[PDB]
């Protein structure tokens, strides 16, 4: 009934404890079946309660960790048999259906369909993951079976949970979707309800999305950032994640995508706080529609290009030789663009004689010329041909800043 | 190109035109409207003129319309350009032996440029004569 | 059960004295419960540089890191809180916990074991108050 | 046969000029060819040319000009290519004038390549993968092969590799007198480091352990 | 020879208005040319 | 998997090595390595490197026996190009023959009509 | 004139204060422009007080932050200028929320605890 939910968070906070969860676990197990069921109901059931939330926006938070919590054991139990997968199946339902795949057994060692069973059974997987999967296995996976039966039990118990766990949010992410039209209007206006419920249940509620600054509003439902895995888009958009995949940004070409995300990052933001700070059955919506009106434009003028440039005339060729100057100040710069010495020198070639050259492997045309004094070439080298310090190719402004930056990047590394 | 370039009408306004320009050289092309080799001429021109809108003017010229000046070239008549400056005619030897006009199309625009300039260089100093940093002797 | 309270508490303290290391643990320890699970490594980085990565602090962030179960990490975090200051006591015992979760054996911490231990280390303290021995004391903590 | 284009467009021009023989005829005219060398542009680097006030058939009319464009002077280059490698005879910039066409072509399959792999995955099966890593992790077996390990922070063979790392970057500028400026950038990036080594050092490990978004 | 777009021409013709043509939308460089021809010119000034 | 420019036309690299990254070549190297192994088979491999231990010099062996053994004699690997040359008993040879006659039919003997021939010599 | 739900409102002279500590917060990178890092600030604990605008239009944007405030137990004040704001922090543009942020060893951080008690005695 309606009285539950309470005691379920209460529940819910038992397992925040750690790894080993044993009597623990077998208490969380108890906790789950209990609970992960009725709320499922409830849900399901139309017209038991409009001020579910916010003790579901006090629970989301909760079973997030959980699941958190589950994944960390599940992947405890693993390790040391197949280390690696958790490195390549980062998200936890994903990870749990995989290991829950590779269990099996039967014809799994040939192929079961063993490559057949990720892409169906664990939905998610990806033909790239998928790979990378079957390069883990060929490493590191043991296949030795499991080092006892009661693992293997244990493991399968920690999927059963996890699963369950995960059904419940994908649940209540339902349910935040149906009502967010009355919770969070202006965000879903913004960007649309399905989205905005995502973003509003990774959240928890509303006050907490408000709460999350726009930048980091990006990168929630990015999918964990592997190393392995590509990333570069022609987009720009370093981000993807649940706002990535909206109407608002995904309708205009992909030059604007990262100006654009961040455009909506913070307008959602923005709308978030307004939903947060009005009360219920007030549903303004008129802001959120002066920011969707903005954005559209902000996306015309991105995609519109500058006016045609009437070409820049080239000068009436007079051939003035005005300048005549000198001074300890110009005459650097001047030096790092006037042929010093050693390059006159070079320039110079004996008539008789076969100059000196030089075999670079790149090419050996090149021409040491006369820098190097006669009896000095006939024995060897110079450093004497190596002269000068004002022009010492020096860095660009830009570039210097740059460099400055890697280095205060490695200090803090080192640090 | 027929709209961007200025093309003239009659003997009189190419007079004019070839007068007028004091500060600038004038480039006047002289070449039958529908012709090949012409209208390759006028493309490179319609790119160069803006460029060198500063140094020099382009205009073209109908040349079975306008009969006035077949004195110029002796009633050969090829798809031609011709150079000005202070209304005194200004000769620019290429390899082609007619030092007086180019009558052959020169593909590259920035060398097309390089010659306007140099013969607006000629024309600064007084030089009737100009020698075209580019050989040719190909195309003639 | 109240934890906002809490929170609340420890932000006065901080702001009331910044440097002190003992409240950035407690800081530290309510992050770990795991209502925000985030702004967690900017806090630690933060209680880093206002304790100047105070030995306490160290040990703090291990065993959170060991809670939630990244173990190589937390296993990290302990040796550096030792090398900070290696007399005090119950960075030991999270170290050897550390050890026996996993693979690793614990010869070496033995070697390093010559040195102090009940100097300062509130747990270890604690069991203290309650003998004599060390490895024995030790041992009982991991129990 | 490069003229072909060039007449394409005049012509062009010209039939647009006829259908709208109006008012402030000339100016629009002059609109119209930008947008008819704008579209072109856009076809060579191979973006889409979408424009928004344009008016439908005036557009349809555009696009159909940059295809007879493609036709002619794809075409065009691929003879030019043909006659280089004959050795047969090419005008001097007209060479010149197909690699940078060629070039742009080259660039448009290369990417649509890309494009079209992005699509619809890569073409190694998980199977074959299986079958490849399986022999190349079966034969580092057999070799009993120690893998690289990450250069170490204090890397004894360290400071030599850096040397013979800048050296080699370096060769290319040791010949020239002049430098534009990238060059000049490289040669100053190389004294530095040269310079300050163990910066540098510390610099490229840091990129190597962390950096991976990269100046394009 | 000119045979392949009279057609497109003829349409053209019958559709647009006055206004149309006055409104077309003088077109920005798609390809952002001007800004490159900046920046290597100013990257290779001479 | 960089952004590659050109005279403003971008894609990105998300396939296919870049051959001007310094290392790259390496990497190539590496890659060929495995394309080596799967001409050869890893048996071959082996016997042409040799042990670990005691690897062989280019085209040498341990002995003539195992020169022998299979039918790839010598292989090598000149970046894209590959080089093997096969050495088979008449017997052998004759059954791979058949084996391809079968895989892929010849009735015209239209075989010769498309085989490359060194027409430099 | 000012919006009611901007509360509480700095009374001239104080506002005056409080600019001249947040232009001196800016100086040594102690303040934190804008909305998102006032959120953030707040959230890390750093701030040790919010400075809002009540001329932000539309206000509810910036509303959320005064509770955030409230229940993190930080002093927060409006300014009546955005634009004044902003230009005390070094922004030509208009700024509606900012955090001068905690740090000890600061020359100012005196004149800052006198900023905050002032908008403490404010609050009731």
């Amino acid at each position: 009934p309606f009285e539950i939910l309470p005691e379920s968070i209460e529940l819910f906070r038992t397992l925040a404890l750690i790894s080993p969860d044993r009597l623990s676990l077998s208490e969380t197990a108890q906790i789950l079946p209990k609970i992960v069921d009725l709320k499922r109901i409830l849900q399901q059931q139309e017209i038991d309660f409009i001020k579910l939330l916010p003790f579901f926006n006090e629970i989301i938070p909760l079973i997030k960790s959980n699941i958190k919590l589950m994944h960390n054991f599940l992947i405890s139990l693993y390790s040391r048999r197949f280390p690696e997968l958790s490195s390549l199946i980062p998200s936890p339902l994903q990870y749990s259906k995989v290991i829950s795949i590779l269990e099996n057994e039967n014809y799994s060692k040939n192929e079961s369909d063993e490559l057949f069973f990720h892409l169906e059974n664990k939905a998610k997987l990806t033909r790239e993951q998928i790979l990378v999967l079957t390069m883990s296995m060929k490493t590191s996976f043991k296949n030795k079976e499991p080092l006892d039966i009661k693992t293997r039990t244990q493991i399968l118990e920690a999927n059963s949970i996890l699963e369950n766990l995960w059904k419940l949010q994908e649940d209540i992410g339902q349910y935040i979707a149906s009502k967010i039209s009355i919770i969070a209007p202006n965000v879903c206006f913004l960007v649309g309800p399905e989205i905005a419920a995502q973003l509003i249940a990774h959240a928890g509620g509303v006050l907490e999305f408000s709460r999350i600054p726009s930048c980091n509003i990006a990168s929630i439902g990015k999918n964990k950032h592997l190393s392995h895995e590509l990333h570069t888009l022609e987009s720009g958009v370093r981000q993807e994640g649940y706002l990535f995949a909206s109407d608002m940004i995904q309708k205009f070409p992909v030059s604007v995508h990262k100006q654009m995300l961040r455009m909506l990052c913070a307008k959602v933001s923005l709308a978030a706080r307004v939903d947060a700070g009005q009360k219920n059955g007030d549903r303004n919506t008129v802001l959120a529609h002066k920011w969707k009106a903005e954005l559209s434009k902000k996306a015309r003028k991105l995609s519109e290009a500058p006016s045609i440039s009437e070409t820049k005339a080239l000068p009436i060729p007079e051939d003035q030789p005005k300048k005549k100057r000198a001074g300890r100040k110009f005459r650097k710069y001047k030096e790092k663009f006037r042929l010093s010495h050693v390059r006159q020198l070079q320039n110079r070639m004996e008539f008789g004689k076969q100059e000196q050259t030089v075999l670079d492997s790149y090419g050996e045309e090149v021409g040491l010329g006369m820098s190097n004094t006669s009896l000095q070439q006939a024995v060897g080298a110079t450093s004497g041909s190596r002269r000068s310090a004002g022009n010492q190719a020096k860095l660009t402004k830009v570039m210097k800043h740059r460099i400055s930056e890697a280095n205060q990047q490695a200090d803090e590394f080192l640090i | 190109a027929s709209v961007l370039l200025p093309q003239l009408r009659t003997g009189w306004h190419v007079d004019q035109a070839i007068v007028t320009e004091t500060k600038r050289l004038v480039v006047i092309r002289f070449g039958r409207k529908n012709d090949r080799q012409c209208m390759i001429m006028d493309e490179l021109l319609s790119s160069i003129a803006e460029r060198v809108r500063n140094f020099a003017v382009i205009y073209l010229c109908d040349i079975d319309e306008v009969s006035d000046f077949d004195e110029m070239y002796e009633l050969t008549d090829p798809m031609t350009v011709m150079f000005f400056y202070h209304n005194k005619h200004m000769m620019c030897d290429f390899g082609t032996g007619n030092n007086n006009k180019l009558n052959f199309i020169v593909d590259d625009k920035q060398e097309m440029i390089d010659i306007l300039e140099t013969i607006f260089r000629g024309a600064r100093k007084n030089k009737g004569l100009v020698v075209s940093p580019y050989d040719y002797n190909h195309k003639r | 059960g109240n934890l906002d309270q809490a929170e609340l508490l420890v932000t006065q303290a901080l702001q009331k004295f910044p440097s002190n290391a003992l409240l950035w643990v407690e800081q530290i320890k309510l992050f770990k419960h795991g209502n925000k699970s985030s702004l967690k490594k900017t806090i630690f980085q933060d209680a880093l540089r206002r304790t100047q990565n105070d030995h306490r602090v160290l040990l703090e962030i291990g065993v959170s890191f060991y809670a939630e179960a990244q173990y190589e990490t937390s296993l990290k975090w302990l040796e550096r809180a030792l090398k900070k200051c290696s007399r005090y006591g119950d960075t030991w015992v999270w170290l050897f916990r550390t050890y026996a979760r996993l693979g690793k054996d614990t010869v070496d911490l033995y070697n390093m074991f010559d040195q102090c231990e009940p100097t300062y280390g509130p747990e270890w303290i604690a069991a203290s108050k309650n003998c004599t021995p060390r490895e024995i004391l030790l041992r009982l903590m991991n129990d | 046969d490069a003229y072909y284009d060039l007449e394409l467009r005049n012509s062009v021009m010209d039939d647009i000029l006829e259908m709208m023989p109006e008012s402030i005829r000339q100016k629009k005219a002059r609109t119209i060819l930008q947008h008819l060398s704008e579209a072109w542009r856009c076809w060579k680097a191979n973006i889409p040319w979408d424009v928004p006030g344009m008016p439908a058939p005036i557009k349809k009319i555009i696009e159909r000009y940059i295809k007879s464009k493609a036709d002619a002077w794809v075409s065009a280059a691929h003879y030019n290519r043909e006659r280089i490698k004959r050795g047969a005879h090419v005008e001097k910039t007209m060479v010149k004038k197909n690699l940078g066409r060629l070039t742009r072509l080259w660039i448009k399959n290369e990417q649509e390549r890309q494009r079209q792999i992005q699509k619809n995955g890569p073409e190694i099966t998980p199977e074959e993968a299986t079958t490849i890593f399986s022999v190349m992790v079966e034969w580092l077996e057999s070799r009993s092969f120690s893998p690289i390990p990450f250069p170490p922070l204090t890397y004894k063979n360290d400071t030599k590799i850096l040397v013979l790392a800048l050296e080699d970057l370096k060769d290319v500028y040791a010949s020239k007198v002049r430098l534009n400026a990238s060059e000049r950038e490289e040669l100053a990036l190389i004294e530095e480091a040269y310079d300050n080594p163990h910066d540098t050092l510390n610099r490229i490990k840091k990129y190597l352990l962390t950096q991976r978004v990269f100046k394009p | 020879g000119n045979v392949d777009l009279n057609k497109l021409t003829e349409e053209r013709e019958k559709l647009l208005q006055s206004q149309i043509d006055e409104n077309l939308a003088q077109l920005t460089k798609n390809a952002s040319n001007p800004i490159q021809v900046n920046k290597p010119n100013a990257a290779t000034d001479a | 998997n960089v952004v590659i420019n050109f005279k403003d036309m971008s894609h990105v690299n998300k396939y296919g090595l870049i051959r001007g990254l310094k290392f790259a070549s390496f990497i190539f190297q590496y890659y060929g390595l495995v394309i080596d192994l799967l001409l050869l088979g890893q048996e071959r491999a082996t016997d042409l490197a040799g042990p670990a231990n005691n690897p062989n010099e280019f085209m040498q062996f341990k002995s003539k026996e195992v020169e022998k053994a299979h039918p790839i004699r010598l292989y090598t690997r000149y970046l894209d190009r590959i080089y093997m040359l096969f050495h088979f008993e008449e017997d052998e040879g004759e059954e791979l023959t058949d084996e391809y006659l079968a895989e892929n039919p010849d009735p015209n003997f239209e075989n010769s009509i498309g085989y490359n021939n060194r027409k430099c010599w | 004139a000012p919006n009611p739900k901007a509360f509480p409102l700095a009374d001239a002279a104080l506002t005056q204060q409080i600019l001249d500590v947040v232009q001196q917060a800016a100086n040594l990178r102690q303040l934190k422009k804008g909305a998102n890092e006032a959120t953030k600030t707040l959230n890390r604990g750093i701030s040790e007080f919010i400075i809002m605008a009540a001329d932000c239009e539309p206000i509810e944007i910036l509303l959320h932050l005064p509770l955030l405030c409230e229940d993190k137990n930080v002093p927060y004040v409006f300014v009546p200028s955005r634009v004044a704001l902003g230009r005390a922090c070094g922004v030509s543009r208009p700024v509606i929320a900012a955090s001068i942020t905690t740090n000890d060893a600061s020359a100012i951080k005196t004149q800052i605890y006198a900023v905050k008690d002032k908008i403490e005695t404010l609050l009731i």
